[PDB]
RNA sequence: GGCGUAAAGCGCACGCAGGCGGUUUGUUAAGUCAGAUGUGAAAUCCCCGGGCUCAACCUGGGAACUGCAUCUGAUACUGGCAAGCUUGAGUCUCGUAGAGGGGGGUAGAAUUCCAGGUGUAGCGGUGAAAUGCGUAGAGAUCUGGAGGAAUACCGGUGGCGAAGGCGGCCCCCUGGACGAAGACUGACGCUCAGGUGCGAAAGCGUGGGGAGCAAACAGGAUUAGAUACCCUGGUAGUCCACGCCGUAAACGAUGUCGACUUGGAGGUUGUGCCCUUGAGGCGUGGCUUCCGGAGCUAACGCGUUAAGUCGACCGCCUGGGGA
RNA sequence: UUAGCUAGUAGGUGGGGUAACGGCUCACCUAGGCGACGAUCCCUAGCUGGUCUGAGAGGAUGACCAGCCACACUGGAACU
């Protein structure tokens, strides 16, 4: 059902940066914030809010360059029916570099620029494309 | 239960034991009358031979015209009806196998 | 299901007041005196396979709802087998 | 086309 | 890589094992990650060299051998334990709609049979005829009775059910669906190989039942022949009980569940408010059809009920024929 | 189109046994053991370091070199 949250958080994200919804809303998490923080300081979103405290809703500002899609496309790499997870030297790239790899690791939810200077490797989340 | 079977196929060629051959047949039931004209229909009968040219008309379809000679043949007694019903059904199969057209 | 007194009544024997209708213990009841009240309607019709698919599904409803309360507390969970006649 | 399929059974090669 | 139509979504449903799982905190450090040790024989391959006149080939050291074991660490995620929380999933009350199923009665047309009455030469049937029936009076009409099966109109991309399917009315037993207001349990969930049950009609076993329709068959036309078509009859079967058989173009030719993404013409079913100022105005859920944007698609088309974008799990397909 | 297999079998006591532990063997005691994470049965095959193919993941294979196991006309047995 909702069993992979993380892949409802994408389907409202790329949903709503193509059909130019100005503002989505969703029901918030723990992992949900760390990893909206980071894209907000990624520059693919702009602000995030935490509404409710029985019923916590996050709320996201979309992303726009003339009416054109910032994040044009967001891929679920691991899954509940299969986990990935890479060393510290194995970290994929998105785009050759350009894209950037969502990987949690035990310092916390960082990139893969991120993880060279941590040197940790762990659960990738998403490819940002 | 009141039909015939062709089980021997189309022809197996023997001697007769004094001279000849023997060509057997399928079992047929087929009518082609593609070939020729309605005049030839007239030829392929033996008797009606002897009595064209004694009707009234130089053309004549022999069923609906007046003063048919063979007709008249049919109606003394000396041509048997069976044959002259069956003749114009030869005539009137060829109005229902020309429908749609063959040609060889 | 039942009429109004039968049901108010077995959430007053199992539940800790009026208000203690929606725990398990309860709902097993629910199913429990149900199917004890098809026992004598199926056997007179036998030919019934639509009803016997609502009666399936309490019989499944019912063996998920014990299945709970033998992972979390046993002891809760001893009493109502014997108090409601289970285990056969 | 699910992997946990393929745990049960793998792909048949001809 | 695919499964609406090219090969492919089991006919459908329940459900064990198995896979997977909301949210908050603590703990474990299992999985994973970091570091280190030991080991992964040599040769081969790779890097830089050397040597044989050169190359092939031989050879120095390094790298590689992405492996495994152990130890020290980090705690974000997954797993285990512990305590929870309520939006998931459930429970109660008040209600509404429905051909949902089973059982038992009952109604009136129509069909056929039988009885009686009036009444006469054709009825019947087809493109045209014949078989057939009828002066023992058919057919037609009217009265009365018997038996059998089905429910006109209502009735409609209308409703209900997991599906096949389900239609006179009434009673009894009983199943699910949906809406309103709150209260309450606290992930109790999703999914399913074997397993289990339901499952159109034909057909089979036993015993009833018999109008009408009707395989086989009888008879008459048709015809080259008629086996079929057409017509007059007619058994099995169609009906009920008790089983069995479990296959269908069992089709929405789309497996189920959940989350989102511009919308209209309507239908059906509720509920909240409103000069009730009309069966209305304004909202707002459940179900359902036709259009159509973006997007997708081989095209056809789908398009908030997806065949759009995704997750969870299961089935199935690998050129045609053989099969 | 292999679903149940197994009585020295599974475990224990004691004796015997080998260079060493042990149903390795014997009497007794227990009825368990294995198995849908493929037991058992059938067919095929020496394995590995590797070679070859392939961008890689994989795929096919095991000659020469090296490591190990088995075998020495067939079958069985013991001595040294
Ligand atoms: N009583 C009787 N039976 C006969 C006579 N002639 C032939 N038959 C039977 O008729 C049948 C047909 O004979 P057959 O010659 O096979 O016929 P056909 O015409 O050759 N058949 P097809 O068309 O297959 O070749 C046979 O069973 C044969 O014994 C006869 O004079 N008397
Ligand atoms: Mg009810
Ligand atoms: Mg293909
Ligand atoms: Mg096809
Ligand atoms: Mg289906
Ligand atoms: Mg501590
Ligand atoms: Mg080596
Ligand atoms: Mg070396
Ligand atoms: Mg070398
Ligand atoms: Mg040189
Ligand atoms: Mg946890
Ligand atoms: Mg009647
Ligand atoms: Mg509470
Ligand atoms: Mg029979
Ligand atoms: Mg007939
Ligand atoms: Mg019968
Ligand atoms: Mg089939
Ligand atoms: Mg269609
Ligand atoms: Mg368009
Ligand atoms: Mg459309
Ligand atoms: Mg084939
Ligand atoms: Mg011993
Ligand atoms: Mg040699
Ligand atoms: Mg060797
Ligand atoms: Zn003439």
């Amino acid at each position: 059902s909702m069993q992979d949250p993380i892949a409802d958080m994408l389907t409202r994200i790329r949903n709503g940066q193509a059909a130019n919804k100005a503002a989505v809303t969703m029901p918030s998490s723990k992992l949900k914030v760390a990893i909206a923080n980071v894209l907000k300081e990624e520059g693919f979103i702009e602000d995030f809010k935490v509404e409710g405290d029985t019923k916590p809703e996050l709320e996201l500002t979309l992303k726009y360059f003339q009416g054109k899609a910032v994040v044009e496309s967001i891929q679920r790499v691991s899954r509940p029916g299969l986990r990935i997870y890479k060393r510290k030297d194995e970290l994929p790239k998105v785009m050759a570099g350009l894209g950037i790899a969502v990987v949690s690791t035990s310092k916390g939810v960082m990139t893969d620029r991120a993880a060279r200077q941590a040197g940790l490797g762990g659960e990738i989340i998403c490819y940002v494309a | 239960s009141g039909l015939g079977q062709h089980t021997t196929t189309a022809a197996r060629l023997y001697h007769f034991p004094h001279g000849g051959d023997v060509i057997d047949s399928p079992g047929v039931r087929e009518f082609g009358l593609w070939h020729l004209e309605p005049e030839q229909i007239t030829q392929g009968f033996v008797e009606f031979h002897d009595y064209l040219g004694l009707c009234k008309y130089r053309d004549c379809k022999h069923d609906t015209d007046p003063g048919c000679a063979i007709r008249e043949a049919v109606e003394e007694g000396k041509i048997a009806e069976t044959r002259f019903e069956n003749y114009h059904r030869i005539l009137e199969s060829m109005a229902q196998v020309k429908t749609r057209k063959n040609f060889s | 299901s039942l009429s109004t007194e039968a049901t108010a009544k077995i959430v007053s024997e199992f539940g800790r007041d009026a208000n203690d209708t929606g725990s398990t213990e309860v709902q097993v009841a629910l199913l429990t005196a149900q199917i004890n009240h098809l026992q004598g309607h199926f056997a007179e019709h036998k030919k019934d396979h639509h009803s016997r698919r609502g009666l399936l599904r309490m019989v499944s409803q019912r063996r998920k709802l014990l299945d709970y309360l033998k992972r979390k507390d046993v002891a809760r969970y001893t009493q109502l087998i014997e108090r409601l006649g289970l285990r056969r | 086309a699910t992997v946990n399929q393929l745990v049960r059974k793998p792909r048949a090669r001809k």
